[PDB]
Parts: structure tokens; C-alpha cells; sequence
């Protein structure tokens, strides 16, 4: 069995052991006898053995010159939760689907008997539809009728948010502080999921028209879920003094929708 | 420890839109009903979903009841579904309970609901076709994507 | 194969439609012995007249069913089945057909579908499936162009244009006469009804300074949904405390349709027991929970 891999700017690949009885079932990762190849180029090509019964695999790699069509499928695909989605084979997208050229699909190793077309059309998408999808099809030449393997990674995602972010911490518009002591105020903000995500979380200091920008320290994603993302960024005062009372410390946060601010006025515990 | 918070009048339905109801045999069943039939078959079709506080929070703690003649609460005791002749309790002096369920939305499907038992973890309220009728049973999560454990809760809010 | 018995006690049907009544405890398995099955009808105060199995009449009694070819306005009444160690009843109510239409208003099954989310109409029938000649789909009583097989279906991501009444008709022939079974769905499309996973504002652990004798007002705010509940836990299991009062929650809706809820815990005449003990506040949703703890520490620490 000889499989071909037509690489580009960014992709992935796998080679699983095929045998009559599912008895059990290098810098590149290995899991459940299914050896995976990450970021190769022109290197990862040749014969690979797995084991009396011996599963022979003669891999081949070559770079793709250019896309045969305008709407050439991605190797990273997104299925919206609760709607109708499709998992199209990148290696067979530009030919559309005149007649399915013997397409076999594999979701996380397991074969998909029903799906044999250029596309897997998922009627109603649920979280479990997520996974590594491998579309295989045989293409003949002079003597060898080698198979073509393409690996599409699909994720189940919720539609992009229609809401601006939320400042979790701080809440109170004031703060009891003792002068001559250090202070580190923390800004915690929750960001609704977006396909293209460019969040903003920064502190700034203002005294009427006067404004000072804080750049250090770096922001930190504390939690990332399906619906939201929490990022945190501190402000450090090595020694709070009388001047730090004349001004307000405002945390700024913004996503593709808009911005929300929480300004804290410092007061002494006294 | 559970503490009864509040209730809502709801109509529970499966994903093939079959209305949940308590028959004369006093057993919880599923059946195809027109809006008219569902209305005309009340109070059997209208359920009292009561929310509870939890000493160890782990999702929406809930009780499911029906006021046919008197109020009856849903029990999953001995992994078997039944309607016990009782009003939702004001307090439950235990971490786990045969009448308390965790009402949880399915990822990305915010209006589809799943009820896991607080007493038997891994087991959920589900609709299973047994012979000539659709029973409301309690079954262990066997395979990913099981749509028989999903439901829709139409509130009177 | 099998078929759902009519378990529901009250049944509404429209005149001129072939309708049936199937009793429960019906097992047609080869091991099952034959037995005497009786069907009776009641009209008004009391009747209890045994149903007539006349020579190919409008009413057909066989196996487990009471078929009607078709139901008419005068069929409304109380029906009863009797068997060895088994008795079932139903309250049949047959409503008038909307003649100046294709479907009757009352026999509608409403469904609300979210925009850009999977929408489907599957025109199926299994009981009368063997007798069905042709099947059609109607949007506001206007026929739909399709492949129109034994079951014409719709399968698309919902759009406000899909809102409407979908009459699903099944034409069949019964020993010469043509009948039809019509089942209409009242589909109404509605804008993103997506919920937020609730969250408590502020840090997860709070040390709230105070000295004995005085009172505290622990405030717990939450970003939640409309239907979500916010509560406090302070040892109700050990009995009731007459110094801890849970004030009525406050709710506001942010211009962008965001709900904020605030509930405060009043702790009157702080004693040594009220110290170094975790007073938890939590949010509860169908889509998640979040908990916050408030420890009462002496002002002297
Ligand atoms: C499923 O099966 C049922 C029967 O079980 C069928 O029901 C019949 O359907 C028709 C139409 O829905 C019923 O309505 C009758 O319509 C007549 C007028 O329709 C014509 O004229 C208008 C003019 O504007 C046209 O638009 C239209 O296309 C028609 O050409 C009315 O005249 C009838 O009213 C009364 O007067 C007549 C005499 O003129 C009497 O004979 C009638 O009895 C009645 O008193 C009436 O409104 C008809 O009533 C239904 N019959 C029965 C027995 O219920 C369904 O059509 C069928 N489903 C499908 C999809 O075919
Ligand atoms: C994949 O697609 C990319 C485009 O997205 C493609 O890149 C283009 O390659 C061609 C060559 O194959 C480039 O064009 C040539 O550029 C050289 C200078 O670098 C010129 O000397 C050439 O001029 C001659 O030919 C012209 C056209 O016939 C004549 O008009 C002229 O008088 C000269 O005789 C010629 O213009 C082109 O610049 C790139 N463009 C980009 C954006 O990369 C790439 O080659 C494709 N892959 C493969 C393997 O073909
Ligand atoms: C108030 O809340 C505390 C803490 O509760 C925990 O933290 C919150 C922020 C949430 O994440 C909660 O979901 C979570 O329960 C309650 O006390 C804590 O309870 C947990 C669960 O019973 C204890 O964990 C166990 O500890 C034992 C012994 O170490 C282990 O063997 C177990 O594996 C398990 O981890 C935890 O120890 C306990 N912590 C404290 C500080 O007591 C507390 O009961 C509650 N109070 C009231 C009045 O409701
Ligand atoms: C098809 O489904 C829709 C709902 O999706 C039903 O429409 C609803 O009908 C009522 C009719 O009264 C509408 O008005 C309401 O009336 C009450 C009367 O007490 C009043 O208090 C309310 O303020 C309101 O005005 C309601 O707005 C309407 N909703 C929508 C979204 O259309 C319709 O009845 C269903 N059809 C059938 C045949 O069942
Ligand atoms: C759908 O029905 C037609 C017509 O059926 C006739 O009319 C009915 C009201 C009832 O009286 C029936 O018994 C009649 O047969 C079917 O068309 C007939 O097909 C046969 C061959 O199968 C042919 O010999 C007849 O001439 C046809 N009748 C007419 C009026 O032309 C048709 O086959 C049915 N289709 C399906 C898919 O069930
Ligand atoms: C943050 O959001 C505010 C609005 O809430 C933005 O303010 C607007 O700015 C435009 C100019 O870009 C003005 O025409 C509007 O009048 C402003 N609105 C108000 C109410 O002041 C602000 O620009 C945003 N900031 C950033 C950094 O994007
Ligand atoms: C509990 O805290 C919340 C949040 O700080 C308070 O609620 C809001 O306070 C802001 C102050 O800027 C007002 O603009 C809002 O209108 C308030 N909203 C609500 C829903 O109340 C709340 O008042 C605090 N309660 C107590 C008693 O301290
Ligand atoms: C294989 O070749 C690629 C360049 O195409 C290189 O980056 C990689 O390090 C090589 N791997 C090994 C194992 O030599
Ligand atoms: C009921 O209505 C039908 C209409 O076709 C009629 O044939 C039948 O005789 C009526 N039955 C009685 C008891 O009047
Ligand atoms: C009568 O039927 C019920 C079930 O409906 C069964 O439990 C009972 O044992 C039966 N009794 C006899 C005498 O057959
Ligand atoms: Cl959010």
C-alpha cells in the first residue's frame, strides 16, 4: 500500500496499521499504533513497517504548486454547533463532485461506511463530531494505483459573540489602601468566543485630560472554554504614595464588538 | 444538603417532539401530541420543575413533579423510574438523592437538556421505546451522541 | 413494527380523516395467545354500547385497533377497551374541518426554531404507510416543489423566511374511496436565543474584616441569564441561625441584554462562631455554576 501527501504552507498527516484482525488497535508523535507526522515538508517519505503478518506502507511526499480553484478547502475546519455543516476533502475540493472518485473517510482511526463522497455532510452538529478526519482515495498511473491521503482537523465551535467583554475583577469603583506600601491591582476579563480573536486588556492611569499608559507586565489567559476566554493583567505600584490618590486607575478591555472599562479610585484605609 | 429554592411550570418533550406525561397507570410516558391535545391533557402534561440549593454545587439541582389529583415527585430509586406520592421536599439532608437531578444544557445546544442522577452518577433520564410504548427510564451513558438522554423544557415564563 | 398505543386519555381529531385507537399491553408476538377483546362507546350521561363490527362499515375492529374510515363529528365520545385482566378508556373529541382552508387551526403542533440552526420537516407516517398513494408538503396551504417521494423532507439551516404553517398531507385509498391524513406544524423562527455561562464578579476568596458585636453585609454579584438563580450557603443543615438573613436579590438588564443579579447576606451581631467559617455564594444555570467564599476575619486579624 502506497499513499501520497501533497504538502503546502501548513498541514498534518497520519499512517495507521491495517491488518485482518484488530488485535491491538523519531521526533514525530505516535499514538494507538497510528503514527502521525507534524510539519515535515519534503523529508517524511518512504517505507514504514508495522507488526507472521506484516503491514507494508510506502509513503511519498511532494509540495503543492498552487490551488486548482478559488474556493480550495482548508486543512483546519470549523463546524458550528447545532446547525448543518460539512467536512470537505481538501485533496478533492477543486474537482467539486461530478462523480465521487472512491472516497473513504476515517474519523479518529475508525472507518465511516456511509460517507463515501467528497464531503461529509453533518445534518445537526454536536460536540462529539470534533476530531481528526482522514479522506483516502485511490488514483491510478502506469503500473501502481497508489492512494491519496489528506488529513483535515475539525472543531465544533459556537457562533461568534454579539457582546462586548466583561470585567470580572475589579467590581468596586474604589479601594482601601495604606500609603507607603506596595499594591498590585488585578484585572480579570471574560471574552465571548470569536473565530478571529484579537482581545485587548490593558491598564491606564488618568488625571483629568492627563493619561499614562502601563505596558508591563504581560497579560495571561487563565481559562479557555467553549463559549468564553478569561484573560488577566495586573498593574504594579511598588510603593503607593499621596499622588496615587489624586488619580484613577482604569482597566481597559475590548473585542470585535466594543469596549468596557472599570476605573478604580484609590482611598486610604485611615 | 439541598434546599428548595423555587419552581416553574414546564412541559418536558423529547427530540422527536413527544410530550412527557403521567398516564392513568400513573407511569411517566412519551406520546405525539398536537398543541390542543397537550393543553386538553393537562395537568398530566404540565410538570413542576423545582430548583434546589446545593452544599456541593455541581450543576442545577432539580426535582420533577405533577399535580394530577395530589403532587407526585419523580424518583430514580433502585435505578428504576417511579412517581412517589409526595410534594417536593423543603430540605434534603444528603449530598446525593434519588429524587434530585442535575439539569444541564448540552455543549452548543443551550435549549436541549440532560438530567443526570445525583445518586447514580453516569445514569441519565432517557426515553426508551419498550414494546408498544415510550417509557421515561433511567439509563447509564452508553455511547457519545445518545439523543434519547436529551430533552426540551418549555416554560410558562 | 411495533406501533405506539394511544396512552394519552383525551384525543382530539378532525372529521373526514382516517383515524385509529390502539390499546396498550398489545403484544402480537407469535407466543401470544388469542383472546376476546371488547370495545364500547358512551354518549352523554351513560350509554356503554358495544362497538359494532358491521360488514365493512365506517368502524373497523381488528388485532389491537379500532379503525375509523373516517372519523365524523358524531364519533365524539368516551371509548373503552376490555380484555382478560385489562381495561383502557379514552375521551374522543372530533372537531370541525376548516373547509375554507387545507388544514384546521386546532390540530397544529407548534415548534420554535433558532435562526442559522438546523431546521427539518420529515413528512412521515408509519401506521397508514402501506395504504399511502402520494404525499405532499404545504407552506401556508401552497404546495411545495420537491422530488415528492413516499416522504418529502426539508433539511436546511433556519432563516426567518422559513416561518409559517407546514401542512403535511398523506393521500391514501381505502377499498375504493380516497382519504388524506394532514398534520400541520406551526414553525416560528426566532433570533439567537444563546445563553451565557454564569460567573460571580470579584475574587473567588474574600476575607471580610469586622470586629464582634457589629453587623456585616456580604454582597455577591453575578453576571447570569434571566432564568438563573443566585443563592447563599451558611449551614442550614446544622439547623436555623437567627442572625444570618439572606436579603431579596436585585436584577438589572444592561443595554446589550446582559443580566446582573445582586444578593446580600446580612450577618447580625457577629460572634466567635461567625469567624473563620466559609459563607459560600453560588450562581446556578442549566449551562453552569460558579461559587464564591466569604471568610469573616477579625479587624485585628
Ligand atoms: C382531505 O380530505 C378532505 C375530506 O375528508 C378534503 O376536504 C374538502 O376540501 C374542500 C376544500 O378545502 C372543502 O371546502 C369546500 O369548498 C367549496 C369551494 O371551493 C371551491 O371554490 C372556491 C371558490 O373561491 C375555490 O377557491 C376552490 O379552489 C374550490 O374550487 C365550498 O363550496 C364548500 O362549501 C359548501 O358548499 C358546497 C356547495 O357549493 C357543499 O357541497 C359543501 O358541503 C359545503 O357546505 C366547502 O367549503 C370541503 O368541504 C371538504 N370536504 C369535506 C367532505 O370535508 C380535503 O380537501 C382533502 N385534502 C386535500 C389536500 O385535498
Ligand atoms: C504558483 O502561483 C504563483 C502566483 O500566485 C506563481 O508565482 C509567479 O510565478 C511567475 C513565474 O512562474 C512569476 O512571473 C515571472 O516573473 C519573472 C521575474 O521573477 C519575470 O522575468 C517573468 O517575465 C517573463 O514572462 C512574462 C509572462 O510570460 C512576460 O510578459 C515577460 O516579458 C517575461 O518574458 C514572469 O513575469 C510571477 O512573478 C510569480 N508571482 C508571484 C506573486 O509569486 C508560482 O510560480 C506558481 N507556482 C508554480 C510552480 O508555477
Ligand atoms: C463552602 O465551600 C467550601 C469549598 O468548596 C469548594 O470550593 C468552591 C470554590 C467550589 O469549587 C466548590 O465546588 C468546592 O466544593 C466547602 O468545603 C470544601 O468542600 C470540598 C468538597 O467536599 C472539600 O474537598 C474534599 O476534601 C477532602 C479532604 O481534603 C478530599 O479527600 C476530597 O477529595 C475533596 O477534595 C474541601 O476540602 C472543602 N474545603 C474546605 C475549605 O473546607 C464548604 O463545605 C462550603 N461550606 C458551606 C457552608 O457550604
Ligand atoms: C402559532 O404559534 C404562535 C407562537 O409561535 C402563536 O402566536 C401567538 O398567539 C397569541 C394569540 O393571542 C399572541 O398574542 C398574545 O395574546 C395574549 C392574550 O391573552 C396577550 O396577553 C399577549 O400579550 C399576546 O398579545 C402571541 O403574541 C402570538 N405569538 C407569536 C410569536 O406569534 C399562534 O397562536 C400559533 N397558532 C396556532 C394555530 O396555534
Ligand atoms: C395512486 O393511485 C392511482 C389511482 O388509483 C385509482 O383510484 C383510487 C381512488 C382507487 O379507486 C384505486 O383503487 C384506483 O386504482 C394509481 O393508478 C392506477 O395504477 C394502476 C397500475 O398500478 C393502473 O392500472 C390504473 O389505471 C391507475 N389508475 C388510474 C386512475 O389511472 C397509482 O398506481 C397509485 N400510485 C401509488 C404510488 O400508490
Ligand atoms: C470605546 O468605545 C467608545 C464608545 O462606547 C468609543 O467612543 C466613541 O468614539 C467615536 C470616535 O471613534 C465617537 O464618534 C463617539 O462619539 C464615541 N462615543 C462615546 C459615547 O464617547 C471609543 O472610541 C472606543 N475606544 C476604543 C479604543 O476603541
Ligand atoms: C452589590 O454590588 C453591586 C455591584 O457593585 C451593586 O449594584 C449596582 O451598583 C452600581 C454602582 O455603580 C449601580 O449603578 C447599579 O445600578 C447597581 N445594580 C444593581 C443590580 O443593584 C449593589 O447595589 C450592591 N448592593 C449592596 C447592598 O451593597
Ligand atoms: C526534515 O527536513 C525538514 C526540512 O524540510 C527539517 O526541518 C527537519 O528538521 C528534518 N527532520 C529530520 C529528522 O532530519
Ligand atoms: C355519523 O356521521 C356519518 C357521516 O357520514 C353518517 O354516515 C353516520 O350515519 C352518522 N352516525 C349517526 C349515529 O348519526
Ligand atoms: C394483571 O395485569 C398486571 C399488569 O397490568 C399484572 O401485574 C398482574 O399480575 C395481572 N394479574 C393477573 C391475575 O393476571
Ligand atoms: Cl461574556
Amino acid at each position: 500500500l502506497l499513499w501520497t501527501y501533497s504538502t503546502r504552507s501548513e498541514e498534518e498527516f497520519v499512517l495507521f496499521c491495517d491488518l485482518p484482525e484488530p488485535q491491538k488497535s523519531p521526533h514525530i508523535i505516535q499514538d494507538k499504533c497510528t503514527l502521525h507526522f507534524l510539519t515535515p515538508g519534503v523529508n517524511n517519505s518512504g517505507s514504514y513497517i508495522c507488526r507472521a503478518c506484516c503491514v507494508k506502507m510506502i509513503l511519498e511526499v511532494k509540495p503543492q504548486t498552487n490551488a486548482s480553484c478559488e474556493y480550495s478547502a482548508s486543512h483546519k475546519q470549523d463546524l458550528l454547533l447545532g446547525s448543518t455543516g460539512s467536512i470537505s476533502c481538501p485533496s478533492l475540493s477543486c474537482q467539486s463532485d461530478a462523480q465521487s472518485p472512491a472516497v473513504t473517510w476515517y474519523k479518529n482511526g475508525k472507518l465511516l461506511s456511509v460517507e463515501r463522497s467528497n464531503r461529509i455532510v453533518v445534518d445537526e452538529v454536536y460536540d462529539y463530531h470534533q476530531g481528526t478526519y482522514v479522506c483516502d482515495y485511490t488514483q491510478s498511473d502506469t503500473v501502481s494505483s497508489w492512494t491519496v491521503r489528506a488529513v483535515v482537523q475539525v472543531r465544533t465551535i459556537v457562533g461568534d459573540t454579539k457582546l462586548k467583554p466583561d470585567i470580572l475583577d475589579p467590581v468596586e469603583d474604589t479601594l482601601e489602601v495604606e500609603l507607603g506600601k506596595p499594591l498590585t491591582i488585578s484585572c480579570k476579563a471574560r471574552f465571548g468566543f470569536e473565530r478571529v480573536f484579537n482581545p485587548v486588556i490593558k491598564w491606564y492611569i488618568k488625571d483629568s485630560d492627563l493619561e499614562w499608559e502601563v505596558s508591563v507586565p504581560e497579560a495571561k489567559s487563565i481559562k479557555s472554554t467553549l463559549k468564553d476566554e478569561i484573560i488577566e493583567r495586573n498593574i504594579i505600584l511598588e510603593k503607593v504614595t499621596q499622588r496615587d490618590l489624586r488619580r484613577k486607575f482604569v482597566c481597559f478591555v475590548q473585542n470585535s464588538i466594543g469596549n468596557t472599562t472599570q476605573s478604580v479610585q484609590l482611598k486610604e484605609k485611615r | 444538603y439541598f434546599g428548595k429554592l423555587e419552581s416553574k411550570l414546564s412541559v418536558i418533550r423529547n427530540l422527536n417532539d413527544q410530550v412527557l406525561f403521567i398516564d392513568q397507570g400513573n407511569r411517566p410516558l412519551f406520546e405525539d401530541m398536537t398543541d390542543s391535545d397537550c393543553r386538553d391533557n393537562a395537568p398530566r402534561t404540565i410538570f413542576i420543575i423545582s430548583m434546589y440549593k446545593d452544599s456541593q454545587p455541581r450543576g442545577m439541582a432539580v426535582t420533577i413533579s405533577v399535580k394530577c389529583e395530589k403532587i407526585s415527585t419523580l424518583s430514580c430509586e433502585n435505578k428504576i423510574i417511579s412517581f412517589k406520592e409526595m410534594n417536593p421536599p423543603d430540605n434534603i439532608k444528603d449530598t446525593k438523592s434519588d429524587i434530585i437531578f442535575f439539569q444541564r444544557s448540552v455543549p452548543g445546544h443551550d435549549n436541549k437538556m440532560q438530567f443526570e442522577s445525583s445518586s447514580y452518577e453516569g445514569y441519565f433520564l432517557a426515553c426508551e421505546k419498550e414494546r408498544d410504548l415510550f417509557k421515561l427510564i433511567l439509563k447509564k451513558e452508553d455511547e457519545l451522541g445518545d439523543r434519547s438522554i436529551m430533552f426540551t423544557v418549555q416554560n410558562e415564563d | 413494527g411495533p406501533e405506539s398505543c394511544t396512552s394519552r386519555p383525551h384525543i382530539t381529531v378532525v372529521e373526514g380523516e382516517p383515524f385509529y385507537l390502539k390499546h396498550c399491553s398489545c403484544s402480537l408476538a407469535h407466543e401470544i395467545e388469542t383472546t376476546t377483546k371488547s370495545w364500547y362507546k358512551s354518549s352523554g350521561s351513560q350509554e356503554h354500547v358495544e362497538l359494532n363490527p358491521r360488514s365493512s362499515s365506517r368502524i373497523a375492529l381488528h388485532d389491537c385497533v379500532l379503525e375509523f374510515w373516517p372519523v365524523e363529528l358524531n364519533d365524539t365520545g368516551s371509548y373503552f377497551f376490555q380484555m382478560k385482566n385489562y381495561t383502557q378508556k379514552w375521551k374522543l373529541n372530533v372537531i370541525r374541518r376548516n373547509k375554507h382552508s387545507c388544514f384546521t387551526e386546532r390540530q397544529v403542533t407548534s415548534k420554535i426554531v433558532e435562526v442559522k440552526k438546523f431546521f427539518q420537516i420529515t413528512c412521515e407516517n408509519s401506521y397508514y404507510q402501506t395504504l399511502v398513494n402520494s404525499t405532499s408538503l404545504y407552506k401556508n396551504c401552497k404546495k411545495l416543489l420537491l422530488e415528492n417521494n413516499k416522504n418529502p423532507t426539508i433539511k436546511k439551516n433556519a432563516e426567518f423566511e422559513d416561518q409559517g404553517y407546514y401542512s403535511c398531507v398523506h393521500f391514501l385509498h381505502h377499498n375504493g374511496k380516497l382519504f388524506n391524513i394532514t398534520k400541520t406544524f406551526n414553525i416560528t423562527i426566532v433570533e439567537d436565543r444563546s445563553n451565557i455561562v454564569p460567573v460571580l464578579l470579584g475574587p473567588k476568596l474574600n476575607h471580610v474584616a469586622v470586629e464582634l458585636g457589629k453587623n456585616v453585609r456580604l454582597n455577591c454579584s453575578a453576571l447570569l441569564n434571566e432564568e438563573d438563580v443566585i443563592y447563599w450557603m451558611f449551614g442550614e443543615e446544622n439547623g436555623s441561625d437567627p442572625n444570618i438573613h439572606e436579603e431579596k436579590e436585585m436584577r438589572i438588564m444592561t443595554p446589550e441584554g446582559k443580566w446582573h443579579a445582586s444578593k446580600v447576606l446580612r450577618i447580625e451581631n457577629i460572634g466567635e462562631s461567625n469567624l473563620n467559617v466559609l459563607y459560600n455564594c453560588t450562581v446556578a444555570s442549566t449551562g453552569g455554576t460558579d461559587t464564591k467564599s466569604f471568610i469573616l476575619v477579625r479587624k485585628a486579624d
